[PDB]
């Protein structure tokens, strides 16, 4: 799970 | 009101002391707040430097005080863009000793560069909705509108 901001 | 009186007691005794966003690659603080953004019923605003969009990872640091014990303190955070959910995050702190002050650190990884939204599209259009829980019990919901500057 990564942020895209 | 039984669960509602307890939620109110927890909220009345709960305070965000300080919060930081740090570039995890350089160690540099990008953004720092001292305002209690756990406070519901107001649209908080935050300005963050647009270079945060180029960070591989951001270390989030929150320091909070709680008069009330919490069994399983946790956050759910929804990122809304012009009113549409883009991402939902879950963070667990766990047991909170009554009348303790606590530092809570979380490493938030950036999506691949090709997926990151431009500052000019994002700025002013992002709301972060944070729900503070003890286990199942909703204590507070707060909203922050984000500007990328
Ligand atoms: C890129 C932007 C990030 C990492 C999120 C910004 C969020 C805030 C500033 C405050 C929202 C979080 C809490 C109220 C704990």
């Amino acid at each position: 799970s990564k942020t895209k901001c | 009101s039984a669960k509602d009186e307890r939620a109110r007691e927890i909220l009345r005794g709960f305070k965000l002391n300080w919060m930081n966003l740090r570039d995890a690659e350089t160690g540099k603080i990008l953004w720092q707040g001292t305002e209690d953004l756990s406070v519901p019923g107001v649209e908080h605003e935050a300005r963050v430097p647009k270079k945060i969009l180029k960070c591989k990872a951001v270390s989030r640091e929150l320091n909070f005080s709680s008069t009330e014990q919490m069994e399983k303190f946790r956050l759910e955070q929804k990122v809304y863009f012009k009113g549409q959910c883009l991402e939902e995050w879950f963070f667990e702190f766990g047991f909170v000793i009554p009348n303790s002050t606590n530092t809570w650190q979380s490493l938030i990884e950036a999506a691949p560069e090709s997926q990151m939204m431009p500052a000019s599209v994002l700025t002013g259009n992002v709301i972060i909705e944070t729900k503070f829980f003890d286990d199942d019990l909703l204590v507070s919901t707060s909203r922050v509108r984000l500007f990328y500057v």
